[PDB]
């Protein structure tokens, strides 16, 4: 299964954290260049709240990729579909919900 | 942010391996970057000698007591 | 081109080797390294060897020097007779050792850089250098006492008195006044005149007494241009008391004028010379005329397209060159490359 | 842990264990170091 | 044991006992410079610490690995100095990397310090409370921007030399010119080239024979002038 | 584009930490030395809060410089023109507005 | 410039920490020693709250020594001048004042 | 001076981790024997509180001793006068009064 | 020095700088295979990268222990890749684990790249800028599910 | 981190770093270990 | 401190050692390594 | 070689827990250590033979 | 050392039984040494002896 079609609440956090090739020489100067070839990735941390039905269904997609794989997703930061891959999803639950907290990042791939 | 380059003063009694303080790069472990631990190769590459690192000193037979 | 009985070149060599009878010592090897029969040509081959290098060798080998008998005479030669099965890397030594040489893997072929007096190729001042957590953006390093060597015993071959084993003792008599007196025994390689075994106990002597130290400097991303045996300038300005480079941080070429970071000061007698870098990486060097506050300095000429945060120089009359030889360039896997070198 | 400090303290672990294999090489097999 | 007096003993016996203050001097008269004196510290007065009614300059200095053991490698411990202001610096290209020099290490127990290091005075001020080691300095192993660290020897240090030394040689001397066994003590001939020089400056010998004759010193050449023709 | 023109909030951190070279064997004699020629170039701890909108415009600003390739920005704090890098930036996007957690270390080149 | 004259509000962390030569014997016995020479330096956790325009003057002053370099300072604990070095002071901006933390470092030079 | 004669704050750590010796290999049998002859001597986390005037006075004391000379004290716990020596006595300086944070390992020495 | 063009080394002191690439390529065509091209990236496309008219394929490779060092021991230095699909697990058993083939690697600035690399091409695009070096394979130090790692040495 | 584990860890990786470095060092160059 | 990363500096740091215990035996005493 | 799958594993859960007493660490696989000298090294002990001496 | 090689040079000369019915000094000379060995060498033979 290809979507991701559950949608997340509080703010997420989607962190970039390009890399780069630095160099620092002496009194003051330094050198830098872009080491990749294609751009950053970033990371989303995603929450979802889910009725206590459905959170089988949201563990069996996510546990059908297992780790590896990508799924198609929009996120609401940016409205570009991106290729994700998760492997925490951690889930926390309760009397009549589910809590899930897990990590996308995106894959070229 | 910084290479560390330990040298001979840092190997021989931790005097000044605290001298650069290691705080940032050991804060940090490293990095997949750049690499620390460089060990410059100053006295070790001169322990035989100056002339030992531009020839190669040749060697001689073993000494034989039947002569 | 090559005539071996008088050891003389005509032009530009070209390439294509001749089957001539030579005694120099440089083909020796050559024919060592790239023979198929008995040599090592089914291993590496021809075109990992580089013949230009030897070719220049062996025309440093094919120099006239004093005889010291009174005449003149090649400077190093062959006539050895290796009988015992030794491994290659033995020969190669001995080989290497005999005129001085040291093989390394360029990076396309195996080159071979020798001991001879070269000019700078670079010069590495603290502001192009790789600057770690501790302030020494370059380490020296000192030779210990007793690998001075003062007294040597070179085991050469006659061929007067008969061919056997004569001991020829070479030393530095001021020397040993100063560093005890440390001695050592060696052999040259393919010596049968007395001149050749003196002087390669000399050269080795001599190199003990005046190359001392060494540094190691580890360098940005313009490391990749260095081979092994580089000769380089190291403008340190915590080595002398004074500061003697930096980078360009403004160019005035109508009313020709330069600012600089940090603040030179001019000698007493004499014209400084400052050293820039054109705009097409030719580092061109330049006359200064006068300095103002320290920082805006007139130049004779400004070179063409000399750019912002350039590296710049200060030559001064009474300042020494301080050349280093690199022997070793290591990556980083970091952009960086580091880079050990010894006095020249 | 502070990194000057324990980099001494691996530097002379290493000692120790270069002296420790050394002597055992020496023995039958080994490697004779 | 170590020949120290007994007020040392009783101190080093003692619960409480005074800070133990490591005292350098750097001999170089030996290789032509010469003596400097160092303390890591100052005295409580703000002023360069007072032993023996010599002042031992406040400078960055630190021993390590001193120890003695017979068996083994004979022991190479090492001092870090400080290269700030380029002081270290200035005496690498002065005195050849200081190599050859001495370095001489005094203990003394604060308390026997001369009273003029401290306001209250000494009542216990003695001169002759030390212990003192004398070493070598065999190799600058870094020299810095920061710092310098040297590596010490003990003066016997068997390591480059052979026994027995004198070699047997034709054609060439193995004596010292102008030495108690070359034994020569004439005028000025010629130079290490054979070439005829009235100059003393200019008066060295080539160790060869014609060195020796030129000096009528054949009697005691230090070569043998036979042997080239018997080792064939 | 070589000028971030985006307002940041109250609260922001500077830290200086100069870069001096520093000798001192134990607790005895020491001495310090300027090190470097351009000594602290400080760092800045720079928070953002803009609406979902422009939060689109602020990455693409962050994200085509890279890490690397260093932008004129100038403090409300000394009010002085200088060159900045950014390698973190890391963003939570609200239910309205998105915040911005950047750091901002000046260079020379 | 000599003398720091700006004033520290909250109360600030005074530590001595003094350096001492311990040995520990067997049964409960031990041997100690002062170590040093001339006493402990001590170390002053010191925290200033400024105007906003004059935030820069304070800057400027404590970028001068850079690190480096001391001056005389005196304390509000014991009352007397004492000669001082500063390594970090960060410093934090608000809407109106600026508040800066820094530790100032006991130095015999 | 050899008596510690100011008073302690109602809050007082007493921490003792006597000494022994310990011999278990993984989870099997266990001996324990007692160590040394002198198995605990203890730790007082002892906090102060003093006018400022008298801070001055506080901190001579426990700087004279320096880490080294151990002196006399009546801890609250016990009633009985043992030997002890402070090491850190950090201080934080209030508008009005002063509080000292020590501690005190108790010696035999 | 090593003999390089002219931009290569305008590029090398500039302040800000292009990425650096670098192109794999392992000739087993002396020892009866064929010859592979890799590059540890794609490209902006999404695509094997392009250099000089040759594609090179992405697979995660990583090279490490490259020096000139004349004294001493002859430098020996490594090379990684992924094993993952079992891909060079068929060469080890079809070319004698690929021992005594060539490994040659290219240096090239990433602004200097073939236009079709990027979206909006390359004006500054030269084919001539390239650091080639030359080792041999001595043995496949490691092979395992996941990874295989090559010593290489100087011919 | 624990100091027992580690130390031990610490020990052995310096053990398999001298086997390498002596195994190294009996190649052509070295010092024959 | 990460093992991953930390496990090549000690390796590093090992090998180090190892070269500069082999070089100490090559001494007058020492083991000749 | 290079902490390049040091960190393929991450070493995470076992880096957080240094390790056990159950279990131990740094195993170091003896392959390519014990194929150095020639896989008929590990069969055989290579019977040696005495130093060529030039009296013959 | 003079002191220590005269404390040792002492105990050398002492008399011990030689194994044929006389006495004999403990320790003696009478080497030739002739090839060139490092000092360590013949200081730890000395050493040794
Ligand atoms: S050759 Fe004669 S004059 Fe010269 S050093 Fe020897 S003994 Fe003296």
């Amino acid at each position: 299964m290809k979507t991701f079609r559950w949608k997340v609440k509080p703010g997420m956090d989607v962190a970039s954290v390009p890399s780069v090739r630095k160099v620092r020489f002496g009194d003051g100067y330094s050198q830098r260049a872009p080491a990749g070839l294609n751009a950053n990735l970033k990371t989303y941390s995603v929450t979802l709240s889910v009725p206590r039905e459905e959170a089988t269904v949201l563990e069996s997609f996510l546990e059908e990729h297992g780790g590896w794989k990508s799924f198609l997703w929009t996120p609401p930061y940016e409205w570009r579909q991106i290729k994700v891959t998760c492997a925490k999803w951690s889930s926390r639950v309760s009397m009549l919900r589910v809590e899930f907290s897990a990590e996308f990042e995106q894959v070229v791939n | 942010v910084f290479q560390i380059v330990l040298g001979a003063a840092a190997i021989a009694g931790s005097f000044f391996t605290a001298g650069a303080t290691l705080a940032a790069w050991g804060a940090a472990i490293g990095a997949g970057g750049m690499t620390g631990i460089l060990f410059s190769l100053g006295a070790s590459m001169v322990l035989g000698g100056v002339a030992q690192m531009l020839a190669p000193k040749a060697r001689t037979p073993r000494i034989q007591t039947t002569d | 081109n090559y005539n071996p009985q008088t050891r003389q070149y005509s032009g530009i060599w070209d390439g294509t080797f001749k089957p001539a009878y030579s005694n120099n010592m440089a083909w020796c090897l050559w024919d060592m390294l790239t023979h198929p029969r008995y040599g090592m040509g089914k291993r590496l081959g021809a075109a990992d060897v580089d013949k230009w290098a030897l070719y220049v060798i062996g025309q440093y080998c094919d120099q006239s020097v004093p005889d010291g008998f009174g005449g003149t005479e090649p400077r190093i030669t062959c006539n050895a007779y290796l009988t015992t099965q030794r491994k290659a890397w033995d020969v190669l030594s001995d080989f290497c050792s005999a005129m001085r040489c040291m093989p390394v893997w360029n990076g396309q072929t195996l080159t071979f850089v020798q001991d001879r007096p070269s000019d700078k190729t670079w010069t590495y001042n603290r502001s192009n250098v790789v600057m770690p957590d501790d302030g020494a953006p370059f380490r020296y390093s000192f030779s210990a006492l007793k690998d001075r060597h003062n007294a040597v015993e070179v085991n050469w071959i006659d061929p007067n008195n008969g061919w056997e084993t004569a001991t020829e003792l070479v030393e530095d008599t001021q020397a040993i006044a100063r560093y005890g007196r440390n001695v050592t025994k060696m052999d040259a390689f393919g010596c049968t005149s007395r001149g050749q075994a003196h002087r390669a106990g000399l050269w080795l002597i001599k190199t003990e007494l005046l190359e001392t130290q060494t540094v190691d400097f580890s360098v940005g991303a313009e490391g990749l241009r260095h081979v092994p045996g580089d000769v380089i300038e190291i403008c340190d300005d915590d080595y002398a008391g004074i500061s003697t480079g930096g980078r360009v941080l403004a160019v005035n070429s109508q009313t020709r004028t330069l600012t600089l970071d940090r603040e030179i000061t001019l000698p007493s007698s004499g014209t400084a010379l400052i050293s820039l870098v054109d705009g097409s990486g030719n580092p061109v060097s330049v006359e200064v005329q006068s300095v103002t506050d320290g920082v805006k300095v007139k130049v004779s000429r400004v070179p063409d397209g000399v750019a912002e945060y350039s590296v710049w120089e200060l030559k001064l009359p009474t300042l020494r060159q301080r050349l280093f030889r690199c022997v070793s360039i290591r990556e980083n896997d970091d952009g960086t490359y580091a880079i050990t070198a010894v006095q020249h | 842990q502070i990194g000057p400090a324990a980099l001494k303290a691996v530097y002379d672990m290493a000692r120790k264990g270069a002296r420790d294999e050394i002597q055992t090489q020496m023995r039958d097999g080994g490697l004779f170091s | 044991m170590q020949d120290i007096r007994q007020e040392t003993l009783n101190e080093c016996t003692r619960a409480e006992q005074s800070a133990s203050v490591v005292l350098w001097e750097i001999d170089l008269t030996e290789v032509g410079g010469e003596r400097y004196f160092f303390c890591n510290e100052q005295n409580e007065k703000g002023e360069p610490v007072t032993w023996q009614g010599r002042q031992y300059q406040p400078y960055p200095i630190q021993g390590s690995g001193f120890e003695l053991n017979g068996k083994g490698t004979s022991t190479r411990p090492t001092l870090t100095v400080s290269n700030l202001y380029g002081m270290v610096t200035g005496m690498a290209e002065d005195m050849q990397s200081l190599v050859g020099g001495t370095v001489v290490r005094r203990k003394v127990y604060a308390r026997f310090l001369d009273a003029v290091n401290f306001v209250n005075g000494n009542s216990y001020a003695d001169p002759e409370q030390e212990v003192i080691s004398r070493w070598r300095i065999e190799q600058c192993s870094e020299l810095s921007a920061v710092s310098a660290s040297f590596v010490l020897s003990t003066p016997t240090e068997t390591d480059g030399a052979v026994f027995p030394g004198r070699i047997m040689l034709a054609n060439t001397c193995t004596w010292t010119y102008r030495g108690d066994e070359c034994g020569y003590s004439g005028p000025a001939v010629a130079d290490e080239y054979d070439q005829p020089t009235s100059d003393i400056t200019k008066d060295k010998c080539s160790k060869c024979l014609s060195g020796c004759k030129f000096r009528n010193n054949v009697g005691n050449f230090g070569g043998f002038l036979s042997i080239n023709k018997l080792s064939q």
